[PDB]
Parts: structure tokens; sequence; C-alpha cells
């Protein structure tokens, strides 16, 4: 159940979003994650180059 | 439409501790015993020190 949770809600963080066909040939689905939504501000602080 | 997936578990660490051993022992002569000194008894001082 700890497992279960803990994989919920990263999925819910860090997903991304995609279709596929499976191994008996229905469809395969994954969700998109918070940061696959945002794209404009985001910022990586550091010393090093970029 | 997919079936069960398999499943997976693990198990915890193990801690361990020892006893030891402590003595501590005081001896007086007898003579000592009965000789009367100013400081006061020299087997009841002995003690509180060790």
């Amino acid at each position: 159940m700890f497992d279960y949770y803990r994989d919920v809600e990263m999925a819910f963080i860090y997903g991304r979003k995609s279709e596929t066909v499976g191994e008996n040939g229905k469809p395969e689905r994954t969700t998109g994650g918070l940061l696959n939504f945002i794209t404009t501000n985001r910022t990586q602080f550091g010393t090093g180059a970029g | 439409g997919s079936l069960a997936p398999k499943s997976a578990t693990r198990n915890p660490v193990k801690l361990n501790n020892f006893c030891q051993i402590f003595k501590k022992s005081y001896e007086i002569t007898k003579t000592a015993d009965a000789t009367k000194a100013r400081t006061g008894s020299a087997l009841a001082n002995d003690k509180k020190r060790r």
C-alpha cells in the first residue's frame, strides 16, 4: 500500500503523456505530470555554467 | 484489459549488542578498622570513593 501511494504521487509529479499499443493489442496510456505542463517558468539554480 | 502484475517483497534489518561485567572492590586490614582517625572511619570513606 505504501508503494502504491508513493507511485501515484510521483507519477502525478514527474509523469509524461503518451499513448501506445499494448502486448495484447489494446491501448496503453500514461498521464502527464505537473512538470509536463509547466514550461514557461523553470529555473536551475547553481554555480556552474547553464 | 491486461492481467494482474507479479509480486515482490523485502525484509528488515537486524541489530545486536552485548552485556558487560563491571567489578569494583575495596579492602582494609582488621587492625586499621579498630584504629580511630581524626578524618573519620577509613572503611566508610573508601566505599564512597569506590
